[PDB]
Order: structure tokens, then C-alpha cells, then sequence
């Protein structure tokens, strides 16, 4: 009976959850179902054997509204909201320019980045962009990111530093990621007084 | 229907509503939307009295002047975004 | 005379619809039964006359309304109503014996003699069809519809085609009232048959045949819960066919529109099995735990009458909180997460043993494992959790309460 | 004076992020476009208009 005394659980019995809890649960449910969704997977499941080229059909023009008019037939063939198509394609075409040849990047890594980041603000204006969907589809590309790119993001305001650093699942991952990239960038910025200016800007920011 | 403009349903009952034009669209298939180009303002009602009978029982019509809810909400949103952007 | 019964009909009908629209659990039922007995007495008074013609359409409407009331209040059918139908048919045919299928065809020939009642008749056939569909009489049902339409429809042996073919005959002109008409019938019939057909073809491993009928359900009359079920079903079909991303969207949509999302999380975990995303599996089901804790009718035919209950083989069946906490802890342990599966089994063991005051959890029965096996699984969870001293307490409690399980208890006790 | 400006800076900032979240939920069909969103925006309009445009 001391056996019972040790074994017995008290929290066991429960009640019928509150309605706000109901929508919280359903919210987190859909959140997780989308967290585990993936888009090249769907392009190859639904469509036969993602980048702005995959959307806009072979480099026709870098115009603004043309991309937008395509994304609609994209999300219509799929069933997704357009904002997530946009977030994923842009996370991908961000990993592209960070990767394809330190804590910094410069010329043409900047130019294509800004040719596309400008277009991001156009789609924000038309509301055809999801913003946490983009924070999370960047954290899928976690380590292929540049501290200068994310600061360009912070400053052109497609995303805030805080909308990133509260949207990462793991917090220790964030902390250490940032610690190492800081340590590397402060080993930088004494390399030359020109590198120093752009590094000091983002440091004090 | 008209084949070049198939977002239209001219009505062809050979009675009283004849001549009438309609449309239909459907976003989140609960929250639909309808538009009438009716002759005068009796065959703007007779429509509704014929219809709202037919519906589901909580089907909650309303009239519009200023724009659809989602559109107008986005439109307010955009102004507020810009405004606070400028004030920032 | 006819004036009086007609007024009576319309009176009670409006009374019924008022109880539908307004009223509380008390007064709805009170007015309902008052109207129901009014209808009973009226029906019998009408049976008090031998056969004559002008009463028939009114008579039929009346019995129809009666049945509708009766099954709407019962929330389930009975063959007393089949006897009511039998009786009416004989009442009719006496103008001009054997078995229902003969009755129906003779009666359809009798109506093909064109007495203006066929709206009523078609409503009634819808009713009888609803009976035969809750009863799974699909064979004779097909023959009946073939007789309803021309016999040229002899080879169209898919019932959905004949359902589409059944033309409700009239615009229902100035008439005795009704709670329902052949149109509102036909829609409910189409959706229910398509839903049953689709579930059977899913369970029998035909997730390609399934999708045709499942989308045919959502395309047409479909109350929000019916939508939730159809979407869970399409997601499961997509899992069988191997579309592990496509299924997620349909489940997400059932989450959005539904307030009843146990089966969705179930199918989601069934898909994280398929993908080995077992962290997503376990978390979806940890959510399902809380999901199952959570919780109107009408005086009319609905689409909840003509559903079979959730069978285990169907993806929409859900174990109780305890049944499914068992699966949580089980699959947790199988994943190799004993520290968590052990606490799961602890709370689950107290859910049954400490359950005296509140609602007592239902017994597992023959399909579920017998109560002692869970003690062994709990002790093994504790042991792999290094919870040895308390595993001894569990063993002592077990042998206090009361085979292979005794020796197993000895073994786990030694292992502690 | 800087004192006033920093207050207004942060006080607008917070509302901005709130609206940004609400726009996200609009894009994703998350809460609803139904109603009371309307009122929740007009609340913001009314937090703005009161000392609107002090011209000094």
C-alpha cells in the first residue's frame, strides 16, 4: 500500500479544455503540419520531375508583376497560400547567393540580393508574402546564411532581427550561431578600415 | 452562361426576372459572394425572397457598398503599415 | 372535413418548425411530442376511412412528416416505419399482399397511371431508401430505382447514377406542408451513399477508387463535420497511395474548419509512421491527448442519421483518452523513450485504477490488451528509466491484486 | 526634445509589429478575415488620431 502511495498519480483526471485553448491547439497543430511540409517534395509529387526560375519558367524577364501573376497559378496548381511559395523560393534563392562563390559578402552577392530583396518589398505591399514562413524556411537553411545578409534584411525590413530570433525553434542554437559569427566578424573589421566600417555599422546596430 | 465571359449567368426564366444578370464567386467556400445586375429595384428583391428561402438556415446575407471585407481590411492595413513606417 | 385535416396538418407543421427555430431542450421536446401525438391521432383518424382518392396525397404527406419527426426524435430508424409504409401502400392499392419489392413496383405502375401525388411518392421513396441505406439493402434499392426510372436503366448498376437519375417530379405547388422535399432528400442521400462507398473502398485498399467518391461528397450538400471527415479520409487515401505531403494539406483544412480533430491527428501520426518523422508523430499524438478531452439536432432528416458508426478499420475511429494514451506511451517506448513512456503509463494506470469518483474509463474488452499486460509494460518502462525501486512497488501491487505474467513479474522484480 | 520622440518611436513600434503579425495571419488564413479584425484595427486608428500631427 506504500507501493500505491509511491505509484498513484494525482494530475491524472482532467476537464474539457477551454475554447481559447481549442484554437491555440488547432493553431499549433496546423503550425506543425506546415512546419513539416516541403515544397520541392510537392513540386515532384504533384508536378512531374525552389528558385525564381522554377516559378517564372526560364529567365524570361526580371520584372515585378510577372513573377506575381505566375505565383498565383503556382499556388493554384498546389493548394498552398502564395505567401509560403514566396517565402520558400526566397529562402532558397537567398541560400543560393550566400553559398555559390568569413562573416561577410560583397559585390554581386549584394546586387542580385538587392534585385530580389527590392521585389520582396513589392510583394509585401501586395500582401503576397508570409513572414514567419520565411523565418522558418531560413532556419531550414540555418548555416548557409551571412550576417551581412540578415542585417540587409533587418534594414530593408522584409524581416526584423526579433522576428528571427523568436522564430528559431532552438534558442541555444541561435545563441551559439551568433556567438561564433560575432567572434569571426571581430577577427574581421581590423583586416581593413573599409571592411571595418560596414562591420562596425552592423555591430553597433 | 457566356463562353468568353463565363463569370456571368444571364437568367432565362420567361416570366418576371428575365433580362437579369448575375455573377458568382466563392472564397473559403463558406464566405461566398454575389453580384446582381437587375433591371429595377423589385427584381433586386424578388431575387432575395426567392433565394434566402432556398439556403441553409443560418445563411447570413448582407449588402455591400464600399468593397469586400478582406479587400478593405487589407487596404486599411496597407495605410497603417506605411503610416507607422513613416512615423518610425 | 378535408379542410379540417389540412388546417390540422399545416398547424402542426408550423408548430414543429417553430420548435425547430426557437425553444429550449424542454419546450422543443414538449411541442414536438404534442405535435407528434396530434399527427398520430390524425393519421389513425384518416385510416378510419376505407380508400378514397383525394385523401391519399394528403395522407402520404402526413405519414411522411410523421416518420420524419419520428426518426428525427429517435436519432435512428425502425421497421415500425416500414410497416407504416406497407400499410399506406396497401391503403393505396385497395383502390385497384406479397412483399415490399413487389409492392413498390406495383405502386410505381399505379403512379404511372398518373394520379397527381408523385411528389409525395418520391419523397416517400427517399424515406424508404434512407431506411434501406441504414439497413444496407442496396441490391433491392437498385432494382427499386431502376423501376422508378425506365427499365432502360437496367445495366446502370452503380447506385450513384440512379441517384442522380431520380428526378424529383414537381415544383411542389400549393399543397399540404412538409418538413422536407425530394430535393433536400436527394442531396442527403447522394452525399451519404458516396461517403459510405468511399469509406468501404478505402478500407478494402482502393485509395484511387476512394478519392472519386470522397470529393463527390464535398461537391454537394456537406455540413462542416462531414467535411472534416471527408478531408481526413482523403488524407488517409493520399497516405495509402504514398502522397505524404498532399495528405498534410487536407488534414490542415480539416483542422481549420473542424472543431473535432482527434482523427486528423491520428491520421497525421499514421503518416509520420510512413515517413519515420516519429518526433512529429509523438508530438501530434501528445496534442491528440488534449484534443480528445473537448466536446445540435433538427426536426428533419439530416446527414448524421445515414452514417455508419466509426469502425476500427476506418481511419476516423478514435480510442478513448485512455485507449490512445496507451498508444502514446506504447509508440513512445517503441521509439526508445522510456523516461517519457513510463510517466505516460503512470498517468494511464491511474486513469483506470484511481477512477472511482469521476466518469469511469470504459474497459479495454477482448480487442484491447487485458489489464495485467500493461503492468508489465509499465514496469519495463520504469526499468529502462532506471526506476527500479518503484518497479518493485508495481510488482507487489500486481500480485496483491491477484500464468505467464506471474513469472514475468518475478523476472522484472529480479531485474529491478 | 529627444524624450518625446523616443517614447513615440517605441509606442508606434509595438503597434507596427502587432499589425505585421495580423497581416501574416491574413496571408495564411490563420485566424480569420471574418470580423472583429475590423474593430481591432479601428482601435489602432483611434490610438493614432488623438494627438495626430503635432506641428511644432
Amino acid at each position: 500500500r506504500r507501493a500505491w502511495a509511491e505509484l498513484l498519480a494525482g494530475r491524472v483526471k482532467r476537464e474539457k479544455y477551454n475554447p481559447e485553448r481549442a484554437q491555440k491547439l488547432k493553431e499549433s497543430a496546423v503550425r506543425l503540419l506546415r512546419s513539416h511540409q516541403d515544397l520541392n517534395a510537392l513540386l515532384l509529387e504533384v508536378e512531374g520531375p525552389v528558385i525564381d526560375c522554377d516559378s517564372s519558367e526560364a529567365y524570361a524577364n526580371h520584372s515585378s508583376s510577372f513573377i506575381g501573376s505566375a505565383l498565383q497559378d503556382q499556388a493554384s496548381r498546389l493548394g498552398v497560400p502564395v505567401g509560403i511559395l514566396s517565402a520558400g523560393m526566397v529562402a532558397s534563392s537567398v541560400g543560393q547567393i550566400c553559398t555559390a562563390p568569413p562573416v561577410l559578402l560583397t559585390v554581386e552577392q549584394r546586387k542580385k540580393l538587392s534585385s530580389l530583396l527590392e521585389f520582396a518589398q513589392y510583394l509585401l505591399a501586395h500582401s503576397m508574402f508570409s513572414r514567419l514562413s520565411f523565418c522558418q524556411e531560413l532556419w531550414k537553411i540555418q548555416s548557409s546564411l551571412l550576417l551581412e545578409a540578415v542585417w540587409h534584411l533587418h534594414v530593408q525590413g522584409i524581416v526584423s532581427l526579433q522576428e528571427l530570433l523568436e522564430s528559431h525553434p532552438d534558442m541555444h542554437a541561435v545563441g551559439s550561431w551568433l556567438f561564433r559569427n560575432l567572434c569571426c566578424l571581430c577577427e574581421q573589421m581590423e583586416a581593413s578600415c573599409q571592411h571595418a566600417d560596414v562591420a562596425r555599422a552592423m555591430l553597433s546596430d | 452562361i457566356i463562353k468568353e465571359f463565363p463569370e456571368v449567368y444571364f437568367c432565362e426564366r420567361p416570366g418576371s426576372f428575365y433580362g437579369t444578370l448575375f455573377t458568382w464567386k466563392q472564397r473559403t467556400p463558406f464566405e461566398g459572394i454575389l453580384i446582381i445586375y437587375s433591371r429595377n429595384q423589385t427584381v433586386m428583391f424578388q431575387c432575395l425572397h426567392n433565394l434566402i428561402r432556398i439556403l441553409p438556415i443560418n445563411c447570413f446575407l448582407k449588402n455591400l457598398k464600399s468593397g469586400s471585407e478582406n479587400f478593405l481590411i487589407d487596404n486599411m492595413a496597407f495605410t497603417l503599415e506605411k503610416e507607422l513606417v513613416t512615423l518610425s | 372535413c378535408l379542410d379540417l385535416w389540412r388546417e390540422k396538418n399545416d398547424r402542426l407543421v408550423r408548430q414543429a418548425k417553430v420548435a425547430q427555430n426557437s425553444g429550449l431542450t424542454l419546450r422543443r421536446q414538449q411541442l414536438a411530442q404534442d405535435a407528434l401525438e396530434g399527427l398520430r391521432g390524425l393519421l389513425h383518424s384518416l385510416q378510419g376511412l376505407p380508400a378514397a382518392v383525394p385523401v391519399l396525397p394528403l395522407e402520404l404527406t402526413v405519414t411522411c412528416n410523421f416518420i420524419i419527426l419520428r426518426a428525427s426524435l429517435a436519432q435512428g430508424f425502425t421497421e415500425d416505419q416500414a410497416q407504416d409504409i406497407q400499410r399506406s401502400l396497401e391503403r393505396v392499392l385497395e383502390t385497384q399482399e406479397q412483399g415490399l419489392r413487389e409492392l413498390w413496383d406495383s405502386v410505381l405502375r399505379a403512379s404511372c397511371l398518373l394520379p397527381e401525388l408523385l411528389s409525395a411518392l418520391h419523397r416517400l421513396v427517399g424515406l424508404q431508401a434512407a431506411l434501406w441505406l441504414s439497413a444496407d439493402r442496396l441490391g433491392d434499392l437498385a432494382l427499386l430505382l431502376e423501376t422508378l426510372n425506365g427499365s432502360q436503366s437496367g445495366a446502370s448498376k452503380d447506385l450513384l447514377l440512379l441517384l442522380k437519375t431520380w428526378s424529383p417530379p414537381a415544383e411542389e405547388l400549393d399543397a399540404p406542408l412538409t418538413l422536407q422535399d425530394a430535393q433536400g432528400l436527394k442531396d442527403v442521400l447522394l452525399t451519404a451513399f458516396a461517403y459510405r462507398q468511399g469509406l468501404q473502398e478505402l478500407i478494402t485498399g482502393n485509395p484511387d477508387k476512394a478519392l472519386s467518391s470522397l470529393h463527390e461528397a464535398a461537391s454537394g450538400l456537406c455540413p462542416r463535420p462531414v467535411l472534416v471527415q471527408v478531408y481526413t479520409a482523403l488524407g488517409s487515401c493520399h497516405r495509402k497511395m504514398g502522397n505524404p505531403q498532399r495528405a498534410l494539406l487536407y488534414l490542415v483544412a480539416a483542422l481549420k474548419e473542424g472543431s473535432a480533430w482527434g482523427p486528423p491527428l491520428l491520421e497525421a501520426s499514421r503518416l509520420y509512421q510512413q515517413l519515420g518523422d516519429t518526433t512529429a508523430e509523438l508530438e501530434s499524438l501528445e496534442l491528440l491527448v488534449e484534443a480528445l478531452n473537448v466536446p445540435a439536432p433538427q426536426f428533419l432528416i439530416e446527414v448524421e442519421l445515414l452514417l455508419p458508426p466509426p469502425d476500427l478499420a476506418s481511419p476516423l475511429h478514435c480510442g478513448t483518452q485512455s485507449q490512445t494514451k496507451h498508444i502514446l506511451a506504447s509508440r513512445c517506448l517503441q521509439t526508445g523513450r522510456a523516461g517519457d513512456a513510463a510517466e505516460h503509463y503512470l498517468d494511464l494506470l491511474a486513469l483506470l485504477l484511481d477512477s472511482s469518483e469521476p466518469r469511469f474509463s470504459p474497459p479495454p474488452s477482448p480487442p484491447g490488451p487485458c489489464m495485467p499486460e500493461v503492468f508489465l509494460e509499465a514496469a519495463v518502462a520504469l526499468i529502462q528509466a532506471g526506476r527500479a525501486q518503484d518497479a518493485l512497488t508495481l510488482c507487489e501491487e500486481l500480485l496483491s491484486r491477484t500464468p505467464l505474467w506471474v513469472s514475468a513479474t518475478h523476472l522484472l522484480q529480479g531485474q529491478a | 526634445r529627444v524624450q518625446y520622440l523616443r517614447q513615440i518611436h517605441a509606442n508606434h513600434e509595438t503597434l507596427l509589429r502587432e499589425v505585421q503579425t495580423l497581416r501574416d495571419r491574413l496571408c495564411t488564413e490563420d485566424e480569420a478575415s471574418s470580423c472583429a479584425t475590423a474593430q481591432r484595427l479601428l482601435q489602432v486608428y483611434r490610438q493614432l488620431r488623438h494627438p495626430s500631427l503635432i506641428l511644432l
